[PDB]
């Protein structure tokens, strides 16, 4: 069994050509991109208090 | 006596995993964004139009007052 990563054909209808133009006139992934940035940055770090914190070991 | 005990799966099995990809589309077509650029274009030239007549009318009343006071 094997998938197409990158086989996709774009609709070439008056809609979706105005979409794509829009999308290229707005940067609308771009701020897909920003707002993503933004989320992650108002959620917690992941860093520890070292040295008076420590990384999880095992016996 | 004892019996025995490793690591096993608990009984049923785990929970299913999502793997597949997951990118919603936010939504909102061309035409609405260009309508909405528009509009908020002609909505500063509006503004505009009048803010700089008045700003002409003022600049004609500052000007009056020179000339008058000239001699
Ligand atoms: C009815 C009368 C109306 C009067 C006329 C009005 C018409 C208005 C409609 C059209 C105007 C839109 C133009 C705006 C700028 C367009 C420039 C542009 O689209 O360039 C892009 C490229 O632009 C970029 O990629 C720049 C991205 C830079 C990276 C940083 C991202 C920036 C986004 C963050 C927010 C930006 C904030 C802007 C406002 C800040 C104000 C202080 C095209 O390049 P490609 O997609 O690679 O294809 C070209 C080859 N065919």
């Amino acid at each position: 069994t094997y998938k197409f990563v990158n086989m996709r054909e774009p609709s070439m209808d008056m809609k979706s050509v105005t979409d794509r133009a829009a999308q290229t006139l707005l940067w609308t992934e771009l701020v897909r991109g920003l707002g993503m940035t933004l989320s992650y940055l108002f959620r917690e770090p992941a860093t520890i208090n070292y040295p008076f914190e420590k990384g999880p070991l095992s016996p | 006596a004892s019996k025995v005990k490793q690591d096993m799966p608990p009984p049923g099995g785990y929970g299913p995993i999502d793997y597949k990809r997951n990118l919603p589309r936010r939504g909102l077509s061309g035409y609405s964004m260009f309508a909405v650029g528009i509009g908020t274009l002609l909505f500063g030239y509006w503004s505009m139009m009048k803010w700089n007549r008045e700003r002409r009318r003022l600049q004609i009343e500052d000007f009056e007052a020179r000339i008058a006071l000239m001699p």
